[PDB]
């Protein structure tokens, strides 16, 4: 039996600090047809080939997706450090994974444009002695999500909880929506095949 | 205890100026950008907001005595809000004082100097720099300069007169001795065993290291009054004073317009990659791409993507009113930003890198409490923004970029015109600053009576700088006050420090990186080692003594001019056999 690519390819994708993530397992996945529904800009893979990707048995698939514009590919590169790498996304590098950067055509009338990019500058505790910032583990979420969850109406917006302080950054999208996919794979291997 | 409830005062007080500060500072870069009244009124309803909430809350830390603070950062960030500054003025007395200084600052900025023969030109102050910065006329330069002097400077006397006893009366309310204490004090520290600063010691600190510094200024005085004695036959001694008003600019302040007549060797063209730069078709955008990839070359962190989105780097094409001035922004909550109108030549290549060391020194110390956010002292930001640019200018850098030939010759005649050239802009300015700030610190002391302010100025004019007036000046005139920084009250002891440290820096990350050779032929490029002590310098921010950041790179509590004369030292035995025995 195959699995639905549907949730993916529905709704309004949501931000980098609160992206959506997909497990698959026991199902016969088809990748060639995903990525041809999307113009693919970027397609990096660590610890696989591209084409080594689409064939092979997996226990488990991944798809970590959200709303990501495709110029800032350079701040979620590995050995780069920055507010999108600690407070908002961190790839997990243990397993084979790739990272794909894709831009939303206009015959994809199932996904709905968010009004914005939105990402988060800073989230830390504050004390006498100034910020102990706060990181993300590899993989995971960050500690400020439910304060994020408020939604931020200005650039530099900043929400707290009288101990965790928050702030995010928006600007608007411009043209056709642009995407990011982090796909990983885990290695019973008999579970996904192609 | 009164040190837990100074603590979560501070807590609330760093929660609530994290929102007000950048919603003032961003108020204030929208309004610089883009000039408009509606842009004016919201900056100064945002700065009247947050001097307000400053004000409330600087009453509020008034209860916390520092005797039981035993901390050294709460207690150091209650003596930031404790002060009380010109509110120990009995009510008239500051608006007295208010309005002196806005008068003294107009008076200032509305300079007109008349040509005594020809009254229909009339100059500015920016067309009468023009003329002292082009000038090679006797006259000419001497009528510009006795008209600034006795237009803008001798109206300035009456106001300077009861500027003095006025800050001197609010310096003495803050329990201090005067008002030149008041500004000494920037350099007090408390310490454990000898990271202490007093300010009673940065006299004698200042003065042994200008002792130091001198033997050099007198070779680099001797050349350049060998060099002016042919430039303006019969008006220079063989072994006077160098007139005032040949010096290339109003004051004094820099010899650099003195190279053209100075350089010694007008065959040998200097280093120029401008062309080159229009060549390969740069931008604004590959500059300052430029600037981030040398910094991180080193070990810094690249810059935020909104320093990319929301920095201004070129001039708009709308035609929108801007602030052209380069400016370097930290406006709070990780929003970094530069204001430059750049173009395509290499002055505005050095200005960025300068700029970008401005902003990862602010980026250092990012995570520290609110009042802890600045250098160590008021001459560690432009040190560190120099000892980048320092590096850059190299032609080892140029050519390692490929900004210039592979096939560059280097020969000793450049160096010695690159170091003549560094050594009038840097050495020549020393004296000047301090002669100046030794004046201030003695007329606010009280050592030199209102009779004979300017009998003494002139007088230590040719003992310190060597420098004598084309023309006698009587009490009716105030000479010092026509200069920027005097009559807008600002401390001129910045750019004393800041050049001493400056090279103490550079031999630091110079003998960190391996260098070998001359200092002068340094580049720190591709030398990790190096950017990660200057890294553990910038991280301090203000929570330690200067002092202790001081040594955390160069290895020692003390300003020393040693590195300063070593930097200089292929120059200093070149003028040595120039000179002879002409020197005096
Ligand atoms: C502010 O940051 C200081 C130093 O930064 C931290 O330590 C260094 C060694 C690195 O690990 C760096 O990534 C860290 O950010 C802290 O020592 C200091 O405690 C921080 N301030 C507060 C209030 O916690
Ligand atoms: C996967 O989808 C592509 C889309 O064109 C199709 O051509 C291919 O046959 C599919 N492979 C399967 C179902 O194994
Ligand atoms: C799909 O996109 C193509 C290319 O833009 C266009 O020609 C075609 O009409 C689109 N189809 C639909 C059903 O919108
Ligand atoms: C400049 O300020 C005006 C004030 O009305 C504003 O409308 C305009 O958008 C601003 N220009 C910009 C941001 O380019
Ligand atoms: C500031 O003035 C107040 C009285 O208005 C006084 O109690 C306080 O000690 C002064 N602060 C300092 C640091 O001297
Ligand atoms: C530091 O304090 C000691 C002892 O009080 C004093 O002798 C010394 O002069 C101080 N250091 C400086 C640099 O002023
Ligand atoms: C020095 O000469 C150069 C040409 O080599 C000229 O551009 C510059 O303006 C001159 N400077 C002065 C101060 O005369
Ligand atoms: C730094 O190293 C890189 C690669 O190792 C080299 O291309 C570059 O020229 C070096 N920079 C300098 C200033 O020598
Ligand atoms: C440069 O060095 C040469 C020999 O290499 C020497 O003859 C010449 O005098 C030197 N010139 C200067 C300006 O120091
Ligand atoms: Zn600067």
């Amino acid at each position: 039996q195959e699995c639905d690519f549907t949730p993916m390819l529905t709704g309004t994708p949501p931000p980098i600090y609160n992206f959506k993530r997909l497990v698959f397992t026991n199902c016969n996945y088809n990748l060639t047809k995903l990525l041809s529904l999307f113009q693919v800009s970027e397609f990096s893979c660590h610890q696989v080939s591209p084409s080594s990707l689409a064939t092979g048995c997996y226990s488990s698939l991944t798809v970590d997706y959200f709303a990501y514009s495709t110029d800032m590919s350079s701040y979620l590169q590995p050995g780069s450090a920055g507010e999108i790498v600690q407070f908002n996304y961190k790839q997990d590098f243990s397993n084979p994974t790739c990272r794909v950067l894709a831009t939303v055509p206009q015959n994809l009338t199932t996904i709905t444009k968010p009004s914005n990019y939105a990402y988060l500058t800073e989230c830390y505790k504050t004390s006498a002695y100034g910020k102990n910032y706060l990181y993300n583990a590899p993989g995971g979420y960050t500690p400020c999500l439910s304060l994020a969850s408020r939604g931020f109406s200005t650039k530099y917006q900043s929400h707290s909880d009288g101990e965790l302080t928050t702030t995010g950054y928006i600007y608007p999208v411009t043209g056709n929506l642009q995407m990011a996919f982090i796909i990983s794979v885990q290695y019973d291997t008999n579970s996904v095949c192609p | 205890t009164t040190e837990e409830e100074a603590r979560r005062f501070l807590v609330k007080f760093n929660h609530e100026a994290e929102n007000l500060s950048h919603e003032s500072a961003l108020a204030s870069w929208d309004y610089n950008t883009n000039i408009t009244d509606e842009n004016a009124k919201k900056m100064n309803e945002a700065d009247n907001k947050w001097s307000d909430f400053y004000k409330e809350q600087s009453k509020i830390a008034q209860g916390f005595p520092l005797q039981e603070i035993k901390d050294p950062i709460i207690k150091l960030q209650l003596q930031i809000l404790q002060q009380n500054g010109s509110s120990v003025l009995t009510a008239e007395k500051r608006k007295r004082l208010s309005t002196i200084l806005t008068t003294m600052s107009t008076i200032y900025s509305t300079g007109k100097v008349c040509n005594p023969n020809n009254p229909q030109q009339c100059f500015t102050l920016s067309g009468l720099e023009d003329i002292m910065e082009k000038s090679k006329d006797y006259h000419e330069r001497l009528w510009v300069w006795e008209g600034w002097r006795s237009e803008v400077g001798k109206q300035l006397r009456p106001l300077y007169e009861e500027y003095v006893e006025l800050k001197n009366e609010m310096a003495r309310g803050n329990n201090y001795k005067d008002y030149g204490d008041y500004w000494r004090g920037d350099y007090e520290t408390e310490g454990e065993k000898g990271y202490n600063y007093s300010r009673n010691y940065l006299m004698e600190d200042v003065d042994r290291i200008f002792l130091e510094i001198k033997p050099l200024y007198e070779q680099l005085h001797a050349y350049v009054r060998a060099k002016l004695m042919k430039a303006y036959p019969s008006h220079i001694s063989p072994t006077g004073c160098l007139p005032a008003h040949l010096l290339g600019d109003m004051w004094g302040r820099f010899w650099t317009n003195l190279y053209n007549l100075t350089v010694p060797l007008e065959k040998e063209p200097n280093i120029d990659v401008t062309d080159t730069m229009k060549k390969q078709s740069w931008d604004a955008e590959k500059i300052f791409k430029e600037a981030e990839k040398f910094y991180s070359s080193v070990g810094l962190p690249n810059m935020t993507p909104g320093f990319w989105r929301d920095s201004m780097l070129t001039e708009p094409s709308d035609g929108r009113q801007v602030v052209c001035h380069p400016t370097a922004w930290d406006l709070g909550k990780n929003d970094f930003r530069i204001k430059m109108c750049t173009k395509v030549t290499m002055d505005d290549f050095l200005t960025a890198h300068h700029e970008m060391g401005h902003i990862q020194y602010d980026m250092a110390y990012a995570n520290q409490s609110y009042l802890l956010r600045n250098g160590a002292n008021e001459g560690f930001h432009e040190a560190v923004g120099e000892v980048m640019s320092l590096s850059v200018a190299t032609p080892k850098h140029l050519k390692g970029m490929g900004l210039l030939p592979s096939d560059f010759s280097e020969n000793n005649e450049t160096e010695i015109n690159f170091l003549l050239k560094q050594a009038l802009t840097i050495v020549g300015t020393l004296p000047f600053t301090y002669m100046l700030e030794k004046w201030r610190w003695m007329v606010f002391e009280g050592k030199i009576p209102k009779e004979q302010w300017m009998e003494k100025w002139w007088e230590m004019k040719r003992e310190i700088v060597g420098v004598v007036e084309p023309l006698p000046h009587d009490e009716t005139y105030c000479d010092p006050a026509s200069l920027f920084h005097v009559a807008n009250d600002y401390s001129f002891i910045r750019y004393f420090t800041r050049t001493i440290l400056e090279f103490q820096f550079q031999e630091a990350l110079c003998r960190t990186a391996k260098h070998q050779g001359p200092l002068h032929k340094c580049d720190i490029s591709n030398s990790t080692e190096a950017g990660k002590k200057l890294n553990d310098m910038l991280k301090l921010g203000k929570s330690t003594p200067w002092t202790y950041a001081l040594e955390k790179i160069a290895e020692t509590k003390e300003m020393d001019a040693k590195p300063l004369l070593n930097y200089f030292n292929p120059l200093f035995r070149w003028l040595k056999e120039q000179n002879g025995n002409s020197v005096g």
